[PDB]
C-alpha cells in the first residue's frame, strides 16, 4: 500500500525453470473485465508491466465471486505453484488441524485481499508475470508482472502466514474453541454453536479482521432474503459414507439376480470378502431373464452377510500425505453425481453424491463444475489439499466452460476419462 | 541512424558466457568487401571498434548469393544464440484473418533494417564482438562490436517488436480509430480514412517513427491487395489462402502424399466440404519418406471431389462485432463432419471440416458434439465469443443420448435443420429385459494362439449352435456369438454375454464402426424389436452362462 515491507527472498527450485503455460483463449467479455481490473492494480501499483526479457508466463481467466456484481481476476497460478509453492510447501509451509473436519459448522471467508500489501521480492516478480489476451490475437498480449504477493500462488499465503497469526491472535483469545484454516486465499472458521451464534463468531471475527486492515468481501446478503442468501457455511458432521443400494423387493428373478451377481462380484476388489458362487449357482442354468428364481441355501444368507460386509468401510484405508489424492466423478442420472476420493483404486477414502435443480440451469458442465468445487473442499477441510479429478467430460468442453460456474478462487488439478463402466450402476 | 529507444536489458543463460568462434580466414576479396560495409556501419553507428582486451567473437561472413549490386555481410550468431536468454515469443500467436474486420484503407511500410537502428542493450555488446580479418596475417584484423540488434542474435525479432509497439503506442493512442500490426518484417497499417485521408496519417506514422531512428523507405515497399501473408490473400474487405495447387502424378510418395493432405487442409479454412479421411489413411503407416506408396481406390475418388471443390475458387468475408455469430454442421458420413461460420447466408467468415481421428467406435450424436466442440473453441479464439449452432439434429434425439450418455456433455443453443443427413438414434436397447422373449445365453471363445475359435450360444427354449471361425481373436468371437444370436431370434430377444468388451461397444449404441463385424452386428439391432444385453462376468459367472461357455 503505502508503507514498504522487507520482501521476502523467494527461490524457484534448482534446475526448475519460471513457469511458460499459454493464455487460454477468453471471451471480450472476460478481457475487458479483466482489462480494467489490472489497470486498477497497475495505478495501485499493485502489478506492473513488463518486457519481452520476460519470457515467463502464467495464465489468467476471469469469472464471478458474488453473484454478477462484478468481475474477479483469477489467475491460475496452478504451475508457479509445482515449481515454488511445492518447495513453498515446507519452508513457509502452512499446518493443517486435522479436527477442523469435526466442528458443527466452518464458516469459509477469504482474505485473499490481504496478500496485496506485501511487496515480492523483486527477482521473483518476473514468474508470476501472466498476460491478458486480445480477442484473435490481433494484438501483443497485455503483459504483468506483480509487485505484491499476487492470490492464487501458494505463497502469497506463506509469506503472509507470519502477518495472519498476528492479525488472528487477538481473536484467538477470546474464542478459543474456533479453529481457524487459511488455505491460500481463504480463510475457514469452524465452531460447534448454534448457528446464529457460531454465525456470530463469524461476523464477530470479520468485524476483527476487519477493523484492523484486512477486509473481508464475506457481507453475504444486506438485511434482506428472497429464497436465495448463501455465505459459506459446510457442516463437516454428515460428510459420511454408504449408499450402495443393493435392491430389496422380495420378488428376485433370473434377470434381477443377474445384475446382482455382478455388482457383488463387481465389490471383490474393494472388498475381497464377498462371495457369490452360491447365488450365482441359482443363475446355472439357461433360464429366461424375467422368470423368477428361488433363494437357495448359504446364498438366501450370503446375501445377507455379503450385504453386512457391505457396512463395514474397508479398512487399510489411510491418508497418505505422501501420494496424491484422486477423486474421479460419474454422471450418475438426472441431477444426481457420485463420487469417489481415493489414493490407490478400490481404497476408497470418503464416496458422498451430488445434485442440483432441473428447470434452473439443469447442465452437467455446471454440475461437475460445482461437484468438483464441492468434492474439493471436503477435501481442503479434510486432508487439508485439493485433489486431482478424474473428470467424465469431453478434455475441450471442460476446457471451454467450467470457468463460468466456477466460484472459488483455487483451480485444482484434473484430467478426463474415457468411459466409466460398471462403475456408475455401482457407486 | 541509431535511436533514443530504452534499450531492453538482455541477458545470456545462466552462467554461461560469450561465443568465442573463430573466422576461417576466408576469401581476401570479400575480406576489403567487410571492411567498406563495416566502415559504412561504424559511421552510422551501427556498431564499433574495441580495444581486443576481453572480447569473444562470432564468425563473420560476407556473400551476395545474388546476381547483383553489392555484398552482404553475415554474420553467423548460431553459437550465441545458444547462449542468450529467451524471449516472450509473440508470433507464437497467429491472428487468423476470419476474424478480422473490414477496412477501407490498408497500407504496409518496410521495417526490416529498422531493428539495425534499436539499440542493443550497452551491456550485451561485447558479445556480437566479431573478427574481420586483413590481407593475410597483415592485421590483427579490423575488430568491432555490434551497437544495436545484430542481424541474426536470438532476442531481436523480439526485442525489437517490443521497443516497436512501445514507439507506436502513443501514435495509436492519438489515432484509436486506426490500427498498426507487425510482422517480422512487415508493419501493415490499416484503416478507415480514405486511401488519401489514409496516406497522410501513414506518413505521420512514417514521421513518428523516424523521430525514433527507425526509418522507413517506400520504394520498392509493398501495397498489393492481395496481401501474401502467414500464407494468406489479404484483401480490404475479403480473405483468402494461398494458390493452392494439388501436383498430379501416378507415383506417390509420402513425402508428396502427405504436402497433398497437409495442404487439403489449409484449404479447409474456408473451402466448404472438402475431405481428407481416405486420403491420408495412406500416410498413415511407418516412416518411409520415400516409400512408393500406391494410391488406393478411395484416395483417388477422394482426390478427385476436392479438385471439384478447390477448383472453383472462394472468398471469405469478415466479422460484425455487431451480428451474433452461427454456425452449421454437415454430416459426410466417413466420420467426417463439415461446418461452417457465418453472419450471413450468401458468404462465409470461414468454413471448417472435423473427423473422428479417434479408436475404434464413435457416434454421429458424439461426433457432432465434437463437431460442436471443435467449433466452440475456435470462434472464442477467433471472435471472443460461441456462435450460435444450426444443427442436423432433433432435440429429441439429442436430449436422449445426453441422457442416457455417462459422460457429461453440454451443448450451447442450437436450432434445428432438416438438411439430412438427418443425425438421429438409430435404436436403442431395453433398459429392462423383455418377458417371454427367447433368452439367449451366448458366448464364443478362441485360441489367442491357433488364432482358430467358435462361437454359439443356447437358449432357454433349449435351441442350440455353434459355428466354427478361423482366422480369429477372441474378441471377434465375444461378438460373432452376439451377431451370431442375433441372427437366430425373433423380433424380440434377451442376450446374455460374457464380453464387457462386446457390452462396453454395444452399450455405447455405435453407429458405426471400423470393424466389419460391429457394422453387421449394428444393422441386427437396427432391425430388431426388442434387444435387451446382459453382462455376466467370464467363469465366476458361468450361471446360465455356463452351459453357453463349455460348447465352445
Ligand atoms: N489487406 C488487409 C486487411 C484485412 C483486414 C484487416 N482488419 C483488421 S481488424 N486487422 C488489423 N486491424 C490489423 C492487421 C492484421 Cl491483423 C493482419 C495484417 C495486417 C493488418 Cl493491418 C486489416 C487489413
Ligand atoms: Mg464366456
Amino acid at each position: 500500500p503505502i508503507s514498504p515491507i522487507e520482501t521476502v527472498p523467494v527461490k524457484l527450485k534448482p534446475g526448475m525453470d519460471g513457469p511458460k503455460v499459454k493464455q487460454w483463449p477468453l471471451t471480450e467479455e472476460k478481457i475487458k473485465a479483466l482489462v480494467e481490473i489490472c489497470t486498477e492494480m497497475e495505478k495501485e501499483g499493485k502489478i506492473s508491466k513488463i518486457g519481452p526479457e520476460n519470457p515467463y508466463n502464467t495464465p489468467v481467466f476471469a469469472i464471478k465471486k458474488k453473484d454478477s456484481t462484478k468481475w474477479r481476476k483469477l489467475v491460475d497460478f496452478r504451475e508457479l505453484n509445482k515449481r515454488t509453492q511445492d518447495f513453498w510447501e515446507v519452508q513457509l509451509g502452512i499446518p493443517h488441524p486435522a479436527g477442523l473436519k469435526k466442528k458443527k459448522s466452518v464458516t469459509v471467508l477469504d482474505v485473499g485481499d490481504a496478500y496485496f500489501s506485501v511487496p515480492l521480492d523483486e527477482d521473483f516478480r518476473k514468474y508470476t508475470a501472466f498476460t491478458i489476451p486480445s480477442i484473435n490475437n490481433e494484438t501483443p498480449g497485455i503483459r504483468y508482472q506483480y509487485n505484491v504477493l499476487p492470490q492464487g500462488w501458494k505463497g502469497s499465503p506463506a509469506i503472509f502466514q507470519s502477518s495472519m497469526t498476528k492479525i488472528l491472535e487477538p481473536f484467538k483469545k477470546q474464542n478459543p474453541d474456533i479453529v481457524i484454516y487459511q488455505y491460500m486465499d481463504d480463510l475457514y472458521v469452524g465452531s460447534d454453536l448454534e448457528i446464529g451464534q457460531h454465525r456470530t463468531k463469524i461476523e464477530e471475527l470479520r468485524q476483527h479482521l476487519l477493523r484492523w486492515g484486512l477486509t473481508t468481501p464475506d457481507k453475504k446478503h444486506q438485511k434482506e432474503p428472497p429464497f436465495l442468501w448463501m455465505g459459506y457455511e459446510l457442516h463437516p458432521d454428515k460428510w459420511t459414507v454408504q449408499p450402495i443400494v443393493l435392491p430389496e423387493k422380495d420378488s428376485w428373478t433370473v434377470n434381477d439376480i443377474q445384475k446382482l451377481v455382478g455388482k457383488l462380484n463387481w465389490a471383490s476388489q474393494i472388498y475381497p470378502g464377498i462371495k457369490v458362487r452360491q447365488l450365482s449357482k441359482l443363475l446355472r442354468g439357461t433360464k429366461a431373464l424375467t422368470e423368477v428364481i428361488p433363494l437357495t441355501e448359504e446364498a438366501e444368507l450370503e446375501l445377507a452377510e455379503n450385504r453386512e460386509i457391505l457396512k463395514e468401510p474397508v479398512h487399510g484405508v489411510y491418508y497418505d500425505p505422501s501420494k496424491d489424492l484422486i477423486a474421479e466423478i460419474q454422471k450418475q442420472g438426472q441431477g444426481q453425481w457420485t463420487y469417489q476420493i481415493y489414493q490407490e483404486p478400490f481404497k476408497n477414502l470418503k464416496t458422498g453424491k451430488y445434485a442440483r435443480m432441473r428447470g434452473a440451469h439443469t447442465n452437467d458442465v455446471k454440475q461437475l463444475t460445482e461437484a468438483v468445487q464441492k468434492i474439493t473442499t471436503e477435501s481442503i477441510v479434510i486432508w487439508g489439499k485439493t485433489p486431482k479429478f478424474k473428470l467424465p467430460i469431453q478434455k475441450e468442453t471442460w476446457e471451454t466452460w467450467w470457468t463460468e460456474y466456477w466460484q472459488a478462487t483455487w483451480i485444482p488439478e484434473w484430467e478426463f476419462v474415457n468411459t466409466p463402466p460398471l462403475v456408475k450402476l455401482w457407486y | 541512424p541509431i535511436s533514443p529507444i530504452e534499450t531492453v536489458p538482455v541477458k545470456l543463460k545462466p552462467g554461461m558466457d560469450g561465443p568465442k568462434v573463430k573466422q576461417w580466414p576466408l576469401t581476401e576479396e570479400k575480406i576489403k568487401a567487410l571492411v567498406e560495409i563495416c566502415t559504412e556501419m561504424e559511421k552510422e553507428g551501427k556498431i564499433s571498434k574495441i580495444g581486443p582486451e576481453n572480447p569473444y567473437n562470432t564468425p563473420v561472413f560476407a556473400i551476395k548469393k545474388k546476381d547483383s549490386t553489392k555484398w552482404r555481410k553475415l554474420v553467423d550468431f548460431r553459437e550465441l544464440n545458444k547462449r542468450t536468454q529467451d524471449f516472450w515469443e509473440v508470433q507464437l500467436g497467429i491472428p487468423h484473418p476470419a476474424g478480422l474486420k473490414k477496412k477501407k484503407s490498408v497500407t504496409v511500410l518496410d521495417v526490416g533494417d529498422a531493428y539495425f537502428s534499436v539499440p542493443l542493450d550497452e551491456d550485451f555488446r561485447k558479445y556480437t564482438a566479431f573478427t574481420i580479418p586483413s590481407i593475410n596475417n597483415e592485421t590483427p584484423g579490423i575488430r568491432y562490436q555490434y551497437n544495436v540488434l545484430p542481424q541474426g542474435w536470438k532476442g531481436s525479432p523480439a526485442i525489437f517488436q517490443s521497443s516497436m509497439t512501445k514507439i507506436l503506442e502513443p501514435f495509436k493512442k492519438q489515432n484509436p480509430d486506426i490500427v498498426i500490426y507487425q510482422y517480422m518484417d512487415d508493419l501493415y497499417v490499416g484503416s478507415d480514412l480514405e486511401i488519401g485521408q489514409h496516406r497522410t496519417k501513414i506518413e505521420e506514422l512514417r514521421q513518428h517513427l523516424l523521430r525514433w531512428g527507425l526509418t522507413t523507405p517506400d520504394k520498392k515497399h509493398q501495397k498489393e491487395p492481395p496481401f501474401l501473408w502467414m500464407g494468406y490473400e489479404l484483401h480490404p474487405d475479403k480473405w483468402t489462402v494461398q494458390p493452392i495447387v494439388l501436383p498430379e502424378k501416378d507415383s506417390w510418395t509420402v513425402n508428396d502424399i502427405q504436402k497433398l493432405v497437409g495442404k487439403l487442409n489449409w484449404a479447409s479454412q474456408i473451402y466448404p466440404g472438402i475431405k481428407v479421411r481416405q486420403l491420408s489413411k495412406l500416410l498413415r503407416g511407418t516412416k518411409a519418406l520415400t516409400e512408393v506408396i500406391p494410391l488406393t481406390e478411395e484416395a483417388e475418388l477422394e482426390l478427385a471431389e476436392n479438385r471439384e471443390i478447390l477448383k472453383e475458387p472462394v472468398h471469405g468475408v469478415y466479422y460484425d462485432p455487431s451480428k451474433d455469430l452461427i454456425a452449421e454442421i454437415q454430416k459426410q458420413g466417413q466420420g467426417q463432419w463439415t461446418y461452417q461460420i457465418y453472419q450471413e447466408p450468401f458468404k462465409n467468415l470461414k468454413t471448417g471440416k472435423y473427423a473422428r481421428m479417434r479408436g475404434a467406435h464413435t457416434n454421429d450424436v458424439k461426433q457432432l458434439t465434437e463437431a460442436v466442440q471443435k467449433i466452440t473453441t475456435e470462434s472464442i479464439v477467433i471472435w471472443g465469443k460461441t456462435p450460435k449452432f444450426k444443427l442436423p439434429i432433433q432435440k429429441e434425439t439429442w436430449e436422449t443420448w445426453w441422457t442416457e450418455y455417462w459422460q457429461a456433455t453440454w451443448i450451447p443453443e442450437w436450432e434445428f435443420v432438416n438438411t439430412p443427413p438427418l443425425v438421429k438414434l438409430w435404436y436403442q436397447l431395453e433398459k429392462e429385459p423383455i418377458v417371454g422373449a427367447e433368452t439367449f445365453y451366448v458366448d464364443g471363445a478362441a485360441n489367442r494362439e491357433t488364432k482358430l475359435g467358435k462361437a454359439g450360444y443356447v437358449t432357454n427354449k433349449g435351441r442350440q449352435k455353434v459355428v466354427p471361425l478361423t482366422n480369429t481373436t477372441n474378441q471377434k468371437t465375444e461378438l460373432q456369438a452376439i451377431y451370431l444370436a442375433l441372427q437366430d431370434s425373433g423380433l424380440e430377444v434377451n442376450i446374455v454375454t460374457d464380453s464387457q468388451y462386446a457390452l462396453g461397444i454395444i452399450q455405447a449404441q455405435p453407429d458405426k464402426s471400423e470393424s466389419e463385424l460391429v457394422n453387421q452386428i449394428i444393422e441386427q439391432l437396427i432391425k430388431k424389436e426388442k434387444v435387451y444385453l446382459a453382462w455376466v462376468p467370464a467363469h465366476k459367472g458361468i450361471g446360465g452362462n455356463e452351459q453357453v461357455d463349455k460348447l465352445v
